[PDB]
């Protein structure tokens, strides 16, 4: 019972405080048992190393299925608001990239290809997260699958890039010369989001005002920017916002998973 | 039974014997004894075992009582604590409750049902929650069927056994291949270190008071120390088959020898 | 006389594999496999997340996913 | 020296034909400059302009300082890059090679300036690589393929042609003797070269030259990733000296290296189903499960392996969720290959083949097309298992339908209402495909597996005597050699059983029972040639025989075929053994419960005259 254990050392204070909590992590830690230092972190009171924890156990979940690296991901954000209750967002980043690396294939599955492409374009938010060649892959996918062939010379530029990298056998230039030798590199994409300043047309996919800078926030399930409040769910849990018109469909949110 | 090569044509009991013989395909005739083993639970005066191999039969001793539970099915495991009874079916976990009438006749009913296959070496009911527990982990599940807690140990469990405590924080009493006794509180997810022994503990028992305690090694050698900081030793015996400690006296213990 | 075995459904190999027909259009054309190796093998539902349940689920599926392969004994 | 610069990020831009032009403006402006040379010819051979390229290549000043040498020996390789598709394609090759050797003056340079020891051998293995991969276009690419449309009924002046060619052939050959020999000189390294000059020593019809080299190949193949290659043609060399277990031990310590290696486990496991061994295959299964760090989804290398072995003990249900696995992530190199066996199962989940003579069917046929649309358009194994696919289905139009496709592939060769949406649309592009017959029989037999699936799409439709001429001409390139192959390829040992079907309809047996002979030789785990010389020890009332050979097939299937157990139990009932007939139709029964005639033929009789 370490957090009380710890408040407990307040009369006169003691000549010792804690620290052999430390001791028993790092042999947790060292001993590879995951879930156990985790636990027993958070009934020590300090959810920041268990969210550490959660984020490594969702970085090694990543490598085999997106799903798993989710659930640790949220997990830690959860962690961190309970030590904020006990930049700011950061602790979420890890959530919505893979959320996304979920939300994308699912509009995918629906033959929704439109709000899979923007959300395959928000996908470059979290380069750091993801690799590149996974979200750039699903950006030139999304894009071949509408038809625009701007975003999709756009993305295999990368590929190609990316390949001959890894080579310091081919299958992004065959790829690519296939898909170009018939279309052209036309950038079909219209810009229908007003900033709420300047009122110019950003493109859906827009972190922020071309040229206002004022800061944008994504639709979750569809990916295009919100502007307006009128039609902008939220969430309670992790702050996040959606669109009416396609998130009734949900009973809970699809980021945190709470009704 | 027994399996035998071919196909078994023929197979009759002695009569009035715990025997019986059947003759193959393959030209062979053979004779098997039957040694029938009886599982058991004892807490308090209630005792419980498996009669006819289907039904619990459930006596309260110092009162005398005694009543029936058909079953029905092969019984495998009982666990036993307070008023909570839980019977291991082939294919499900039943948990029952015995209460008693206007007439003051005992009765059971059975609260919970959990449709799991489960496969553990040990098993022990509690208030509100069972726990089954195989080779190195120990997993405790609600009545309905849904997974509450889990530990790893660092051997393989040999004994485990509800000691009591508060509801929904009952202590537990787990002995471990490597010499380890220690306390699973169903709250905790971390066991606390009470004994560390030489040897595979084969039985453990608390104390009323849980301010000493007894240890059967793989030995047969039983250790009785005082719980502490250090576990002074009070007294070993050799050749022990059982103990027991007296639920109503503190310095009061009862082992019967080989 | 003729008999042809009864085989398992496409769909009962694998529940979430449903770009099995997204896959089945965009290869009308030639082939574009370079960019189907990205494809999440399963699908996220329609489901609440309690934040212990969900951690003892974990911790219950990678305990049984080590003792999957502890089960034959080898070391 | 940013007119490269520029052309690169023009071409990062997708736009080809502008690339095109800007740089043969760049090229108009400065035709010294190699690096723009370079870059338009491959530029315009890689969108199929070969022509153009190669009028590029021809139109530079350089087709003396190291660099300008440097530069002629790459526009020279460029040349054979190009026209990698004869005598033309080769001699560019022979000219980079004589420049090289001549470039004499990289020896007087390096010898007196004491350059730096990674520079001076750096120009050495390069001359083996060329003399390697000319080897190798002399061993493999054939100036054979002539246009022969119709043409004049000529006399001989066409035979004097094809001898020319053979007499050509035949020199290419011998000069890549002299090729390959001088590449492992000059690199001893090079493990590519040693496998190349293996290969030709196997080649060559040769009986010393293949033990003197291509049995050496665990020196000259140490370790690498192509060592798959070496294997197979080890094993091969092995099966026909009969030198079983020298071929196990070398896959032994090679899987004792590599434990993760799949090709050579799939080599290791298609020869110990040729072998009969199949249980010894499950200790290197499980090393290679172990093999993996911690557990995780297991690699396609892997989960084919295990679906490969299931399938060939007739676990196919396994075997199809293991292939099934074994697709992700898709377009790895098994995923094709993959498609391709979970398509073979279904379209025969039995040891009987679609050459035998229905809503199980349809749902077996639609699952395999489902899977089929999943294989490359352009892929030559799509092309032929769409024909599969549709004559699986027996009906008399897609019966044509495949066999048009099936005379396409040949020559070709010689030179969720979605779903059922694109199934009716490929079901609709096959039958306008099929809207030649002596294309079959007169053309070389290049490709096998069309030529195995026309012939029983011609005896299943009913002509038996075009099947019977289309199969000879197929099989009398080896009739043996193909056989004994570790090889994943199997059309030609389902032609022996193909021909082995088509001798039990003819009256005659000898000969069925000698290709029977000789496929078990070579195969011991061929459960349907177990079946065949079982039914006709049956005609020929050889019970014990037939009995003893059909234990075998049944311990080999693992007792879960309808038809081997269905005559199995006709011998026990026909041997009086009725407890061992009601074990054997109890096991057909909890497999597949639904066979036919089980029951009302052996059940009943094994019932009635258990206790006589
Ligand atoms: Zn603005
Ligand atoms: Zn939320």
């Amino acid at each position: 019972m370490w957090n009380r254990a710890i408040a407990l050392a307040k009369e006169h204070r003691l000549e010792d405080v804690g620290q052999l909590l430390e001791k028993y992590a790092k042999y947790l830690i060292h001993r590879e048992r995951l879930t156990e230092a985790i636990e027993l972190y958070r009934k020590a009171g300090k959810h920041d190393e268990a969210a550490t924890l959660l984020a490594q156990l969702g970085k090694r979940a990543a490598l085999r299925d997106a799903l798993k690296a989710k659930k640790f991901y949220v997990l830690s954000a959860l962690e961190v608001q309970k030590y904020r209750t006990t930049t700011l967002d950061a602790a979420w980043r890890g959530a919505e990239a893979y959320h996304f690396l979920l939300m994308c294939q699912q509009q995918m599955a629906d033959r929704n290809f439109k709000a899979a492409l923007v959300l395959a374009m928000r996908l470059i938010e979290y380069d750091d997260l993801v690799a590149p060649v996974d979200g750039y892959s699903l950006i030139a996918l999304t894009a071949y699958l509408v038809k625009n062939f701007g975003l999709c010379s756009k993305a295999f530029a990368r590929l190609e890039q990316a390949e001959r990298n890894d080579e310091a056998p081919r299958p992004f230039a065959d790829l690519a010369r296939h898909i170009f030798m018939t279309h052209s590199p036309v950038d079909t994409s219209v810009d229908s989001v007003p900033c709420p300043t300047c009122g110019s047309f950003n493109k859906e996919w827009a972190q922020r005002c071309i040229k206002c800078q004022q800061p944008f926030n994504t639709c979750i399930v569809s990916g295009c920017a919100i502007v307006s409040e009128d039609g902008a769910w939220q969430c309670s849990v992790c702050h996040r916002k959606a669109l009416e018109a396609v998130v009734d469909k949900y009973r809970n949110c699809p980021l945190c998973h709470t009704p | 039974l027994a399996s035998a090569d071919d196909w078994i044509w023929s197979a009759r009991q002695r009569p009035r014997q715990k025997q019986f013989c059947y003759g193959t395909n393959d030209g062979t005739i053979s004779c098997i004894d039957i040694t029938i083993s009886t599982v058991h639970t004892i807490y308090d005066d209630q005792y419980v075992f498996r009669k006819d191999m289907t039904n619990l039969v459930v006596h309260q001793l110092l009162v005398d009582r005694k009543m029936v539970i058909p079953c029905n099915e092969y019984v495998q495991k009982i666990a036993t604590f307070l008023d909570k009874l839980a019977v291991q079916l082939q294919e499900r976990v039943i948990v029952f409750e015995f209460f008693y009438d206007d007439d003051r006749t005992m009765r059971y009913q059975d609260i919970a049902q959990i449709r799991r296959r489960l496969e553990c070496s040990l098993l022990c009911v509690t208030t509100g929650a069972i726990i089954v527990s195989n080779d190195k982990r120990i997993t405790m599940y609600d009545f309905q069927g849904n997974k509450r807690r889990e530990w790893s140990m660092e051997s393989p469990v040999q004994l485990m056994k509800v000691v009591g405590g508060m509801e929904g924080r009952e202590i537990l009493l787990v002995g471990l291949n490597g010499g380890q006794v220690m306390k699973v509180f169903v709250d905790n997810p971390f066991p606390t270190l009470l004994h560390k022994g030489t040897a595979p503990v084969k039985s453990a028992e608390l104390s009323s008071s849980r301010s000493r305690l007894a240890v059967i090694d793989s030995t047969n050698t039983l250790q009785v120390l005082e719980l502490g900081e250090k576990n002074e030793l009070l007294f070993s015996e050799d050749n022990v088959t059982a103990v027991a400690f007296n639920i109503d006296v503190d310095d009061n213990i009862a082992f019967t020898t080989g | 006389a003729g008999f042809q075995a009864a085989l398992p459904r496409l769909n009962e190999l694998d529940v979430a594999n449903s770009w099995d027909k997204l896959l089945r259009m965009m290869r009308s054309e030639y082939d574009m496999s370079c960019l189907t190796s990205c494809l999440a093998r399963e699908l996220d539902e329609d489901v609440a997340w309690n934040p212990e349940m969900l951690l003892v689920q974990l911790t219950s599926d990678m305990l049984d996913a080590a003792e999957l392969q502890k089960d034959s004994g080898e070391a | 020296e940013l007119s490269v610069r520029v052309g690169r990020a023009l071409v990062a831009a997708h736009d080809y034909a502008k690339a095109i032009r800007y740089y043969q403006d760049a090229l108009v402006t400065d035709p010294h400059l190699s690096i723009v040379r370079a870059d338009l010819a491959t530029l315009q051979w890689r969108l199929g302009h070969i022509e153009e390229a190669r009028e590029t290549i021809v139109a530079s000043p350089v087709y003396e300082a190291v660099g300008t040498a440097i530069e002629r020996i790459n526009l020279y390789l460029l040349l054979y890059k190009v026209l990698r598709d004869d005598d033309n394609h080769g001699d560019a090759a022979l000219t980079a090679l004589l420049t090289a050797r001549s470039l004499r003056r990289l020896l007087e340079h390096q010898l007196r300036t004491t350059e730096a020891p990674e520079v001076i051998t750096e120009q050495r293995v390069v001359m083996s690589r060329i003399c390697t991969e000319a080897g190798a276009r002399c061993i493999y690419s054939t100036p054979a393929p002539p246009p022969f449309s119709v043409v004049m009924t000529d006399k001989k002046v066409e035979a004097a042609a094809a001898l020319a060619v053979q007499s050509a052939i035949a020199s290419r050959l011998t000069n890549a003797r002299e090729y390959l020999r001088e590449a492992i000189a000059f690199d001893e390294s090079n493990e590519r070269a040693q496998l190349e000059s293996a290969q030709l020593c196997y080649r060559t019809g040769d009986t010393e030259g293949c033990e003197q080299h291509c049995t050496t190949v665990l020196r000259m193949a140490e370790g690498s990733a192509n060592t798959a290659d070496a294997a197979i043609l080890l094993a091969n060399l092995y099966t026909e000296q009969n030198r079983d277990e020298d071929a196990r031990n070398m896959f032994e310590d090679l899987l004792r290296k590599t434990p993760q290696h799949y090709e050579a486990l799939v080599y290791y496991l298609i020869l110990l189903y040729h072998a009969g061994q199949l249980p010894e295959a499950k200790e290197a299964l499980e090393r290679a499960a172990a093999a993996v760090p911690i557990g995780q989804r297991a690699d396609p290398g892997l989960s084919y392996v295990r679906g490969l072995y299931e399938h060939l003990c007739n676990n196919n249900a396994e075997a199809l969720r293991h292939f099934n696995l074994a697709r992700l992530p898709a377009g790895n190199p098994w995923c094709t290959r993959a498609l391709v066996r979970m398509i073979r199962i279904y379209l025969v989940p039995t040891t009987q083949d679609l050459w035998v003579r229905s809503t199980e069917l349809h749902d077996n046929i639609r699952h395999a097309e489902q899977l089929l649309l999943l294989l490359p358009v352009h892929s030559e194994e799509r092309r032929i298992l769409q024909a599969y696919c549709t004559m699986a289905t027996r009906r008399p139009e897609e019966l044509e339908t495949a066999l048009h496709l099936f005379l396409e592939c040949i020559v070709a060769a010689e030179t969720d209402d979605e779903d059922l949406q694109l199934l009716a649309s490929m079901h609709e592009a096959a039958a306008e495909l099929a809207q030649t017959l002596a294309f079959a029989l007169q053309c070389k037999v290049i490709h096998p597996e069309a030529f195995l699936g026309l012939a029983i799409c011609l005896f299943i439709s009913g002509q038996e005597t075009a099947a019977r001429n289309v199969l000879a001409r197929l099989l009398e390139s080896k009739d043996p050699i193909a056989i004994l192959t570790c090889s994943e390829d199997d059309t030609i040992e389902r032609a022996m059983l193909f021909e082995a079907y088509m001798d039990t309809q003819e009256g005659r047996l000898k000969d069925a029972r000698f290709v029977l002979q000789q496929v078990l030789s070579a195969n011991e785990g061929c459960s349907s040639a177990w079946n065949e010389l079982g039914l006709i020890y049956e005609r020929n009332q050889k019970h014990k025989n037939a009995s003893q050979c059909y234990q075998k097939a049944w311990k080999l299937v693992q007792e879960a075929d309808p038809d081997v157990g269905y005559k199995l139990g006709f011998n026990y009932l026909r041997g009086g053994q009725p407890v061992k007939a009601i074990d054997v139709c109890k096991r057909v029964l909890t497999h597949h419960a639904t066979y036919p005639r089980i029951e009302a033929d052996i059940m009943d009789a094994a019932y009635s005259m258990l206790r006589p």
